[PDB]
RNA sequence: UCUUUCUCGAUUCCGUGGGUGGUGGUGCAUGGCCGUUGUUGGCUGGUUAAUUCCGAUGAACG
Protein backbone atom coordinates (compact mmCIF):
# COMPACT_ATOMS: atom_id res chain seq x y z
CA UNK A 1 0.00 0.00 0.00
CA UNK A 2 2.82 2.71 0.53
CA UNK A 3 4.35 1.36 -2.58
CA UNK A 4 1.52 2.21 -4.29
CA UNK A 5 0.76 5.34 -2.40
CA UNK A 6 4.25 6.24 -3.81
CA UNK A 7 3.08 5.95 -7.16
CA UNK A 8 0.60 7.40 -7.11
CA UNK A 9 2.35 10.43 -5.86
CA UNK A 10 5.04 10.33 -8.24
CA UNK A 11 2.41 10.16 -11.29
CA UNK A 12 0.70 13.19 -9.23
CA UNK A 13 4.16 15.00 -9.23
CA UNK A 14 4.55 14.16 -13.22
CA UNK A 15 1.06 15.53 -13.71
CA UNK A 16 1.74 18.43 -12.00
CA UNK A 17 5.16 18.93 -13.43
CA UNK A 18 3.09 18.55 -16.93
CA UNK A 19 0.50 21.45 -15.61
CA UNK A 20 3.11 23.96 -14.67
CA UNK A 21 5.07 24.12 -18.03
CA UNK A 22 30.55 32.09 -17.17
CA UNK A 23 28.51 34.85 -19.17
CA UNK A 24 26.64 36.51 -16.37
CA UNK A 25 29.66 37.20 -14.35
CA UNK A 26 30.51 39.20 -17.60
CA UNK A 27 27.36 40.65 -18.56
CA UNK A 28 27.00 41.78 -14.99
CA UNK A 29 30.20 43.56 -15.32
CA UNK A 30 29.76 45.25 -18.49
CA UNK A 31 25.99 46.47 -16.62
CA UNK A 32 28.28 47.86 -14.13
CA UNK A 33 30.35 49.23 -16.97
CA UNK A 34 27.07 50.74 -18.54
CA UNK A 35 25.91 51.75 -15.38
CA UNK A 36 28.22 54.82 -15.44
CA UNK A 37 29.63 54.93 -18.74
CA UNK B 1 -0.23 33.81 -7.92
CA UNK B 2 -1.34 30.47 -6.62
CA UNK B 3 -0.65 30.83 -2.63
CA UNK B 4 -3.49 33.09 -2.48
CA UNK B 5 -5.82 30.99 -4.12
CA UNK B 6 -8.71 29.40 -1.87
CA UNK B 7 -7.56 25.58 -3.17
CA UNK B 8 -4.29 26.25 -1.92
CA UNK B 9 -3.35 25.21 1.55
CA UNK B 10 -4.02 29.03 2.62
CA UNK B 11 -7.29 27.70 3.34
CA UNK B 12 -8.78 25.07 2.24
CA UNK B 13 -6.34 22.31 3.17
CA UNK B 14 -6.79 22.99 6.91
CA UNK B 15 -10.60 22.75 6.16
CA UNK B 16 -11.19 19.83 3.52
CA UNK B 17 -8.07 17.77 3.40
CA UNK B 18 -7.82 16.72 6.95
CA UNK B 19 -11.53 14.22 6.18
CA UNK B 20 -9.09 11.79 4.48
CA UNK B 21 -11.28 9.79 2.51
CA UNK B 22 -14.42 11.62 3.77
CA UNK B 23 -14.05 10.84 7.61
CA UNK B 24 -11.44 12.54 9.72
CA UNK B 25 -8.61 11.65 10.02
CA UNK B 26 -6.34 8.99 8.63
CA UNK B 27 -2.91 8.59 9.04
CA UNK B 28 -2.47 6.18 6.28
CA UNK B 29 -1.41 8.97 4.47
CA UNK B 30 1.33 9.44 6.72
CA UNK B 31 1.98 5.65 7.40
CA UNK B 32 2.50 5.18 3.32
CA UNK B 33 4.62 8.13 3.04
CA UNK B 34 7.26 6.16 5.33
CA UNK B 35 8.59 5.07 1.72
CA UNK B 36 9.18 8.67 1.00
CA UNK B 37 10.99 9.71 4.41
CA UNK B 38 13.15 6.70 4.09
CA UNK B 39 16.19 6.21 2.00
CA UNK B 40 15.47 9.73 -0.22
CA UNK B 41 16.92 13.35 0.98
CA UNK B 42 15.68 15.44 -1.12
CA UNK B 43 15.14 18.74 -0.11
CA UNK B 44 11.81 20.97 -1.31
CA UNK B 45 10.16 17.31 -1.19
CA UNK B 46 10.16 16.55 2.32
CA UNK B 47 9.35 19.81 3.40
CA UNK B 48 6.20 19.95 1.58
CA UNK B 49 4.88 16.41 3.10
CA UNK B 50 6.72 17.76 6.68
CA UNK B 51 4.09 20.54 6.71
CA UNK B 52 1.12 19.12 4.93
CA UNK B 53 1.26 16.54 7.69
CA UNK B 54 1.93 19.25 10.37
CA UNK B 55 -1.55 21.00 9.07
CA UNK B 56 -3.58 17.70 9.17
CA UNK B 57 -2.00 16.25 12.41
CA UNK B 58 -4.03 18.97 14.45
CA UNK B 59 -7.25 17.32 14.16
CA UNK B 60 -7.27 15.16 17.16
CA UNK B 61 -6.92 11.36 16.53
CA UNK B 62 -5.93 10.63 19.88
CA UNK B 63 -6.66 7.16 20.12
CA UNK B 64 -4.48 6.30 16.95
CA UNK B 65 -1.84 8.62 18.51
CA UNK B 66 -1.37 7.00 21.49
CA UNK B 67 -1.45 3.73 19.72
CA UNK B 68 0.68 4.30 17.30
CA UNK B 69 2.94 6.60 19.08
CA UNK B 70 6.28 4.16 19.26
CA UNK B 71 5.86 4.24 15.13
CA UNK B 72 5.68 7.94 14.75
CA UNK B 73 8.08 8.21 17.46
CA UNK B 74 11.08 6.23 15.97
CA UNK B 75 10.32 7.85 12.85
CA UNK B 76 11.13 11.42 13.77
CA UNK B 77 14.41 10.20 15.64
CA UNK B 78 15.33 8.92 12.26
CA UNK B 79 13.95 12.21 10.70
CA UNK B 80 16.03 14.22 13.20
CA UNK B 81 19.13 12.28 13.13
CA UNK B 82 19.15 12.30 9.45
CA UNK B 83 18.47 16.06 8.60
CA UNK B 84 21.21 17.23 11.70
CA UNK B 85 23.70 15.02 10.51
CA UNK B 86 22.59 16.77 6.76
CA UNK B 87 21.92 20.16 7.72
CA UNK B 88 18.77 21.39 6.54
CA UNK B 89 16.19 23.96 8.03
CA UNK B 90 12.72 23.72 6.64
CA UNK B 91 11.89 20.06 7.14
CA UNK B 92 13.69 19.84 10.61
CA UNK B 93 11.26 22.74 11.40
CA UNK B 94 8.27 21.57 10.90
CA UNK B 95 9.44 18.19 11.95
CA UNK B 96 9.89 19.93 14.94
CA UNK B 97 6.09 21.63 14.65
CA UNK B 98 4.73 18.12 14.50
CA UNK B 99 6.62 17.03 17.43
CA UNK B 100 4.78 19.79 18.76
CA UNK B 101 1.27 18.71 18.08
CA UNK B 102 2.29 14.72 19.06
CA UNK B 103 3.75 15.72 22.31
CA UNK B 104 0.75 18.19 23.04
CA UNK B 105 -2.00 15.62 22.18
CA UNK B 106 -0.27 12.70 23.85
CA UNK B 107 9.74 6.66 29.33
CA UNK B 108 9.95 7.06 25.86
CA UNK B 109 7.52 10.23 25.69
CA UNK B 110 10.58 11.59 28.22
CA UNK B 111 12.94 10.89 24.91
CA UNK C 1 42.10 72.67 -33.58
CA UNK C 2 38.31 72.21 -35.90
CA UNK C 3 37.70 68.29 -36.25
CA UNK C 4 37.15 67.38 -39.36
CA UNK C 5 34.24 64.50 -40.26
CA UNK C 6 35.57 61.42 -42.04
CA UNK C 7 35.26 61.47 -45.73
CA UNK C 8 34.44 58.07 -47.40
CA UNK C 9 37.51 57.05 -49.86
CA UNK C 10 34.83 57.08 -53.47
CA UNK C 11 36.59 54.16 -54.81
CA UNK C 12 36.47 53.65 -58.45
CA UNK C 13 34.59 50.18 -59.23
CA UNK C 14 35.05 48.51 -56.12
CA UNK C 15 33.02 45.64 -57.64
CA UNK C 16 35.69 44.85 -60.06
CA UNK C 17 38.44 43.14 -57.78
CA UNK C 18 36.72 39.57 -56.85
CA UNK C 19 36.65 37.96 -60.03
CA UNK C 20 38.21 37.41 -63.35
CA UNK C 21 37.56 37.24 -66.83
CA UNK C 22 34.63 33.33 -62.84
CA UNK C 23 35.98 31.94 -59.71
CA UNK C 24 36.41 34.24 -56.69
CA UNK C 25 39.85 36.06 -56.32
CA UNK C 26 39.34 36.21 -52.49
CA UNK C 27 38.25 33.93 -50.20
CA UNK C 28 34.56 33.00 -48.79
CA UNK C 29 33.86 33.07 -44.85
CA UNK C 30 32.45 30.03 -44.07
CA UNK C 31 29.94 31.51 -41.00
CA UNK C 32 26.58 30.62 -40.91
CA UNK C 33 24.97 34.32 -41.71
CA UNK C 34 28.40 35.32 -44.10
CA UNK C 35 28.54 33.13 -47.12
CA UNK C 36 28.27 32.77 -51.12
CA UNK C 37 29.58 36.30 -52.35
CA UNK C 38 30.84 37.99 -48.97
CA UNK C 39 34.49 38.13 -50.16
CA UNK C 40 37.02 38.17 -47.75
CA UNK C 41 39.43 41.33 -47.05
CA UNK C 42 43.12 40.39 -47.41
CA UNK C 43 45.16 42.74 -45.53
CA UNK C 44 49.59 42.25 -45.67
CA UNK C 45 48.97 40.15 -42.19
CA UNK C 46 45.27 38.67 -42.44
CA UNK C 47 41.91 37.73 -43.44
CA UNK C 48 38.71 39.82 -42.04
CA UNK C 49 34.75 39.23 -42.42
CA UNK C 50 33.32 42.73 -43.07
CA UNK C 51 30.02 42.06 -41.61
CA UNK C 52 30.30 39.71 -38.59
CA UNK C 53 33.69 40.41 -37.56
CA UNK C 54 35.47 37.06 -38.45
CA UNK C 55 39.33 37.02 -37.70
CA UNK C 56 42.06 35.03 -39.68
CA UNK C 57 45.55 35.47 -39.37
C1' U D 1 41.16 60.51 -36.15
C1' C D 2 46.04 58.32 -39.95
C1' U D 3 46.79 53.71 -43.27
C1' U D 4 44.76 48.60 -45.69
C1' U D 5 40.36 47.20 -48.40
C1' C D 6 35.47 44.11 -46.56
C1' U D 7 30.61 45.05 -46.19
C1' C D 8 25.34 48.57 -45.98
C1' G D 9 22.95 50.29 -50.13
C1' A D 10 19.25 56.01 -51.80
C1' U D 11 18.14 55.25 -45.51
C1' U D 12 21.88 60.48 -50.08
C1' C D 13 26.06 64.84 -49.26
C1' C D 14 28.72 69.34 -51.27
C1' G D 15 28.26 74.88 -52.00
C1' U D 16 26.01 79.83 -52.07
C1' G D 17 21.97 83.09 -49.73
C1' G D 18 21.52 89.10 -45.36
C1' G D 19 15.29 84.42 -47.19
C1' U D 20 12.95 82.31 -42.96
C1' G D 21 14.27 79.85 -38.64
C1' G D 22 13.42 76.01 -33.89
C1' U D 23 14.70 70.21 -28.89
C1' G D 24 15.30 77.65 -28.46
C1' G D 25 14.47 81.90 -23.95
C1' U D 26 10.50 84.97 -22.46
C1' G D 27 5.06 87.85 -21.10
C1' C D 28 -0.17 88.03 -21.66
C1' A D 29 -5.77 85.93 -22.10
C1' U D 30 -6.83 80.90 -21.74
C1' G D 31 -9.49 75.05 -19.71
C1' G D 32 -8.82 71.26 -15.87
C1' C D 33 -6.39 69.72 -10.86
C1' C D 34 -4.03 70.04 -5.46
C1' G D 35 -3.54 72.19 -0.79
C1' U D 36 -5.54 76.50 1.53
C1' U D 37 -8.68 80.00 4.20
C1' G D 38 -15.11 67.18 13.44
C1' U D 39 -16.75 61.91 15.61
C1' U D 40 -16.84 56.56 16.25
C1' G D 41 -15.20 51.64 14.60
C1' G D 42 -11.41 47.75 11.91
C1' C D 43 3.61 34.88 6.15
C1' U D 44 7.53 30.66 1.55
C1' G D 45 12.95 33.01 2.74
C1' G D 46 17.17 34.06 5.20
C1' U D 47 18.05 37.66 10.05
C1' U D 48 18.21 39.12 15.74
C1' A D 49 18.57 38.74 22.74
C1' A D 50 13.68 39.75 21.22
C1' U D 51 6.06 39.51 17.86
C1' U D 52 14.29 42.06 15.72
C1' C D 53 15.61 43.15 10.39
C1' C D 54 14.50 43.29 5.53
C1' G D 55 11.80 40.31 2.06
C1' A D 56 5.98 38.90 -0.43
C1' U D 57 1.43 41.01 1.36
C1' G D 58 -11.59 48.17 5.32
C1' A D 59 -15.71 51.05 7.19
C1' A D 60 -19.43 54.20 8.52
C1' C D 61 -21.96 59.26 11.51
C1' G D 62 -22.74 64.64 11.55
ZN1 LIG E 1 30.77 36.82 -43.29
Amino acid sequence: LADIIMEKLTEKQTEVETVMSRVLEVYRGVREVLSKY
Amino acid sequence: AAHKEICAVLAAVTEVIRSQGGKETETEYFAALMTTMEAVESPESLAAVAYLLNLVLKRVPSPVLIKKFSDTSKAFMDIMSAQASSGSTSVLRWVLSCLATLLRKQPVTLQ
Amino acid sequence: PKKNKHKRKKVKLAVLKYYKVISRLRRECPSDECGAGVFMASHFDRHYCGKCCLTYC
